[PDB]
Formats: C-alpha cells, sequence, structure tokens
C-alpha cells in the first residue's frame, strides 16, 4: 500500500490480546 | 539500479527470515552486505515450511542463500521433524487448521526454543482466535514471539513474471457445469492473490479491467478489498490492468524464435527447472543465471551465438588466472561460471536436436502470413511429410490458423485437415471449442491497432551459422507488437498511442481505490503509467510476457515496468488440453 503494509502484516499484538482474552475466560 | 518484481518478494522474504527484523524501523538498503550482517550477528534458526509456501520460496532462493541468512535447516510442518529445544523456529506456513493445529502441537510439544508464526497469506481472525484459544491453555503462550501475515501467496518465475498457481481457470470460469458459487469463490482467490502481489509492491495502482466477464469480477472484488485497506489506515502512481484470457487465443498456440519461449514450449520449464527428453535430463536455470538474464528475450541465433562468445571469453578468463594459480573448489567463481555455460551450451544444443527431429521451423512461417494459399498450401503441404513429433504442434498451428485467419478459411481445410487428425487418431475435441474463440480473437484484432519494432555447437563459433542457424535468422519477422502489448501500450502512453488502442481500452472498468465511490461513475480518464500490473484472468504465456518486456525495454522517453501475471502460466500443451475438455463437456 505504501508503507502502511508494515501494519497490516503484524499481527501478534492483536494474537496476543486474542489469547489474553481467552484466558480470562477459561 | 531498479527492482524487478522478483527482487521485492525475495527482499520480503528474506526480512522474515531475519525476524521481520529492521521492522518498525530505519533502512533502505536491498540485499544486506556482509558486515551489516555482522552488526546484529545473527544465530541459526529452523525453518518450516509446507508444500505450497517452499514452492514459494525455492523459486528465488538458492540453499546457499537460506544459510547466509542463517537458516540452518527447514522442513515440512507435516514431516516427523527432531527437535531442537534450543533453536529457534520460523514457520511460513498456509493459513490452514492443519497447520494451526501443528503449531499448537509443537509449541507444547516443545520442539523449538522460539515461535515464529509466519503465514503465508493471512490468517482469518477464525483462526486467529482458534490458534489463541489453543495456545492460552498452555503455559507457553510466552514462546510465540510473532505472528505475521506476510502477503507472499504467488510464485515469481521470472523476474516480472508471476502466478497464482491457480490451474485450469479457463475451464473453471467457462464450464457451463461450474456453480454460480464455484465462480465465484474462484474470483475471490484469484481477487486475493493479486491483491497479495499489490501489497508487496507496496503502491495503490488504478485498476482497469475489461468489461463483461470474470475479469471485471475479480477487478471490482480487488477494488473494494483495496479500498477497505486505504481506508483503515486513516480516518507518479501505477496501474493494474485485468484481463480475460478471451483477449488473445492465437498467442496460447504459437510459436516462437526468442529463447525463453523455446524453453518453456519445447521443454516443459518450470520452476527455474528446464527438463529435456522417458529419458529426461534436468537443467536448473537459478535466478541470476549470468547467460539466461541475458539471452532470454533474445532470438534463437543471438543466443545460441552469445553462448560461444562467452564460452569463448570464458576459455580466455580461467587463461589468465591459470598462471598465477558441494566440494570446496580451488576456483568456485570460475567453475560455476562455466557451469552455467554448460547448462545453456547443451540446452541450445538439445534445442536444434529438437528442431530438426521434427523440423519446427515450418509451423513458426505458417502463422507468420494468415491469409492467402501462399500459406494455405504451405500447411498441407507440411501435414504431408507426416510423422508424429509434429501431431501436437500440427494441431497448434491450424488453431492459429483458423483463429487468425482474417478470412473465413475455406471450408476444405477445416474438412481437408480435420480429416488428417481423425485418421492419424488424435482427438480433435478441441478444435469443436476453438472454433468458438474465433469470433473474439476476431473482435479484438479488430478493435486494436498492432504497431512494431555438442561438439557440433562448440562448432557454431563463427559468428554466421551452422548450416540451420541461417534459415531461422533470415526467416526473423516484424515482433509487431501483440493485442496484449496493445492494451498496455494505450493505458501506460496514452499521448503516443493509436487512437483505435486508445478507444478500445477506453472501454475499460476504471476504478480507484483511493477515492469512495467515484462520482455517478468512475469516468475512465487516461493518463501515463511508470509501472504497471497486468494480470490475464484464465492464462498467462512466455509469449505474451516477452512481449510485454521487450515493448517495456524500449521504451526511450519515459521507461516503463510491466509486471506480467495470470492464475498459472500455462504451456500451448496444457492449455490446448483445457480447450478440448470444455468440447468434451459442453456436449454431453
Amino acid at each position: 500500500g505504501a508503507m502502511a503494509g508494515m501494519n497490516i502484516k503484524d499481527r501478534t499484538s492483536e494474537f496476543q490480546q486474542s489469547v489474553l482474552s481467552y484466558k480470562k475466560r477459561n | 539500479k531498479d527492482i524487478s518484481l522478483r527482487d521485492m518478494q525475495i527482499s520480503a522474504i528474506l526480512k522474515m527470515l531475519f525476524l521481520n527484523k529492521d521492522l518498525n524501523n530505519n533502512d533502505n538498503i536491498t540485499t544486506i552486505t556482509d558486515d551489516i550482517f555482522n552488526q546484529q550477528e545473527i544465530i541459526w534458526k529452523v525453518l518450516i515450511l509446507d508444500i505450497k509456501s517452499t514452492a514459494t520460496i525455492s523459486s528465488v532462493l538458492r540453499v546457499n542463500d537460506l544459510l547466509k541468512a542463517g537458516i540452518t535447516v527447514h522442513s515440512l510442518i507435516k514431516q516427523d521433524r527432531s527437535p531442537l529445544p534450543d533453536v529457534p523456529a520460523i514457520y511460513f506456513v498456509s493459513p490452514t487448521k492443519e497447520n494451526i493445529d501443528i503449531i499448537v502441537n509443537d509449541l507444547k510439544s516443545d520442539k523449538y526454543s522460539e515461535f515464529y508464526i509466519n503465514f503465508t497469506s493471512s490468517l482469518p481472525r477464525n483462526l486467529l482466535e482458534d490458534l489463541a484459544q489453543q495456545v492460552s491453555i498452555t503455559g507457553k503462550s510466552d514462546k510465540i514471539k510473532q505472528v505475521y501475515d506476510q502477503y507472499l501467496d504467488f510464485i515469481v518465475t521470472e523476474p516480472e513474471l508471476f502466478s497464482l498457481e491457480i490451474s485450469n481457470a479457463y475451464l473453471t470460469l467457462n464450464d457451463p457445469k461450474t456453480t454460480e458459487e464455484e465462480i465465484t469463490g474462484l474470483c475471490a482467490n484469484i481477487a486475493d492473490g493479486l491483491f497479495n502481489t499489490v501489497l508487496t509492491i507496496n503502491s495503490i495502482p488504478i485498476i482497469r479491467a475489461a468489461k463483461g466477464g470474470p475479469a471485471e469480477i475479480i477487478a471490482e472484488k480487488l477494488g473494494t478489498k483495496l479500498r477497505d485497506f486505504v481506508i483503515n489506515t486513516n480516518s507518479e502512481r501505477g496501474v493494474l490492468i485485468i484481463l480475460d484470457r478471451n483477449i488473445d487465443f492465437a498467442s496460447m498456440f504459437s510459436h516462437s524464435w526468442i529463447y525463453q519461449c523455446m524453453v518453456f514450449d519445447i521443454f516443459k520449464l518450470s520452476r527455474n527447472t528446464v527438463t529435456i527428453p522417458l529419458a529426461t535430463k534436468k537443467y536448473d536455470i537459478e535466478p541470476n543465471d549470468f547467460f539466461w538474464m541475458e539471452n532470454s528475450h533474445l532470438p534463437f541465433p543471438e543466443a545460441a551465438e552469445n553462448v560461444e562468445a562467452a564460452l569463448n571469453t570464458y576459455k580466455e578468463e580461467a587463461a589468465e588466472i591459470t598462471r598465477k594459480t558441494e566440494v570446496v573448489k580451488k576456483l568456485p567463481e570460475l567453475t560455476a561460471k562455466k557451469n552455467t555455460i554448460d547448462t545453456h551450451m547443451n540446452i541450445f544444443a538439445a534445442l536444434l536436436s529438437q528442431l530438426e527431429s521434427k523440423s519446427l521451423d515450418t509451423f513458426f512461417e505458417v502463422e507468420q502470413d494468415p491469409g492467402s494459399t501462399k500459406t494455405r498450401s504451405r500447411f498441407l503441404d507440411i501435414l504431408k511429410d507426416g510423422k508424429t513429433n509434429n501431431l501436437e504442434d500440427k494441431l497448434r498451428s491450424f488453431i492459429v490458423l483458423y483463429l487468425t485467419s482474417t478470412t473465413g478459411l475455406p471450408k476444405d481445410f477445416v474438412q481437408n485437415v480435420e480429416n488428417y487428425f481423425k485418421e492419424n487418431d488424435y482427438d480433435i475435441n478441441a478444435l469443436k471449442y476453438v472454433y468458438k474463440l474465433r469470433e473474439f480473437m476476431q473482435l479484438s484484432n479488430m478493435s486494436l491497432q498492432n504497431k512494431s519494432l555438442y561438439g557440433l555447437t562448440e562448432g557454431k563459433l563463427q559468428g554466421g551459422v551452422g548450416s540451420l542457424i541461417s534459415g531461422i535468422k533470415k526467416l526473423l519477422p516484424e515482433k509487431k507488437t501483440i493485442p496484449i502489448t496493445n492494451v498496455v501500450d494505450a493505458i501506460m502512453d496514452p499521448l503516443n498511442s493509436s487512437q483505435k488502442n486508445l478507444e478500445t481500452t477506453d472501454s475499460y472498468l476504471y476504478i480507484d481505490p483511493k477515492i469512495t465511490r467515484g462520482s455517478h461513475t468512475r469516468k475512465p480518464k487516461r493518463q501515463s503509467y511508470n509501472k504497471s500490473l497486468v494480470f490475464v484472468v484464465g492464462g498467462g504465456n512466455y509469449l505474451e510476457y516477452q512481449n510485454l518486456q521487450e515493448w517495456a525495454h524500449s521504451q526511450l522517453h519515459n521507461p516503463k515496468k510491466v509486471m506480467y501475471g495470470s492464475t498459472a502460466i500455462t504451456t500451448p500443451a496444457e492449455f490446448l488440453n483445457e480447450i478440448s475438455r470444455l468440447g468434451a463437456s459442453n456436449s454431453s
């Protein structure tokens, strides 16, 4: 896109923040 | 110093092998110097690929490149892989339930000290949550250092040739059987492939596509994808031309004299791996093949010549070094250089063998005239000197003629020639469907305006011939533009284009992802463009690729970069099947 791709490519935080919600529930 | 599409993918791939390093910071180099590699001091890592992703890497990188990047070992996700608890791991795998599960299993198993999950295309929330939930109940979520959607879902064959590896698309898309759902799904994937390419380019192009068929659907699909991408960011330029393979079938069968095409044609050349004839020797045209990147776009003769000029300057180069002076050899540079030469050296040789053993220079002429009996005769004339290693080419040169004809083509040929096959018994299930495609080849050829402009081998070192290079060198016709080159030309360089080509492409769906709805329309506007991405939905060829590059590499006064690609780079032979399958199916 315009060096904004680096943004769309990294999903680590999104991931971790999910791992987290799944921990709080289970 | 201009970067090719392949260089861009190799760079993205390399950046990933460095734990997506340099990301979130500064640096504009392209292929890391060693003194800098020593600046961060890198450590060995395991690299896990999967069937599809290995096909993507092995196309642009050699094993030596991997080590040089810090990759010790590489293995498929599905193999039984022996543990390396203290070594890092970079997974570059497809976004699949199957793979994710295995990452979770390896994560638990403690197969590696860390995990760098990198997805080939893009992981869906659907599966992100999945992988997350599983990992959550592990006391090891901490070991997954990063998960990235890499958007590298395509193969880059030559410097500017790419494929979505979606075989048999023309069939799937035109088979009456095919669901109205299968089609939408297919288009959706192609739309993604493109998107994957576009993001690699790091340029949001203007989409231009022929209306009416698949190309449009895909265009509007990709339009919407790119539109959201621009939005979910904040709240010259490039062009992407999406065409339907219907624009020019003649080229899917044609014969050519340029080195690549022949190799691609006569020696099923796939994944930088020529296959010369059950007998089968295999030569690898490794990217950056000193000779190849110099004589690919060249006609057989020059190429054959340039080879013997190199084997000649090699014998010299090596003589000056002969004064001073997987196996560590005395002089790698020299051995490696001679060996690339040894490759082409007999590709040309084995090529001639193939040329003569089936008199190929004939079909090439039968197709350079499409007109009066002058050519009409030369054809039956050629199928009169019967053989067998012609059978396929026969049908092809015929189809070319039947399609480019520019005038009926006597009910005679269709009968007489049709006979020559049904009697020699070589299923002509194809010539059923082919005859329909004629009305298309005729409409766009009328709608456009073509502009123009072994020891025996070590033998031909004269700068002339061997009694066979003479005929081919004289038979060098008008490398006139092809239908695709015209459409690209008019779009990339409006001001210097024929009125016909401008008017024809003028009817092409125009869409800009940076704007919202457009206006009442997306009223097509002409602009010049430096770079363009050209995608044919339903089939790609070296013939069209070759054309497009020669056209681009001859543009003085505003040079152009043209990246070509299709759902799959089909072979005259393979495409010849797809067609006949439709003639078979389009009756029962």
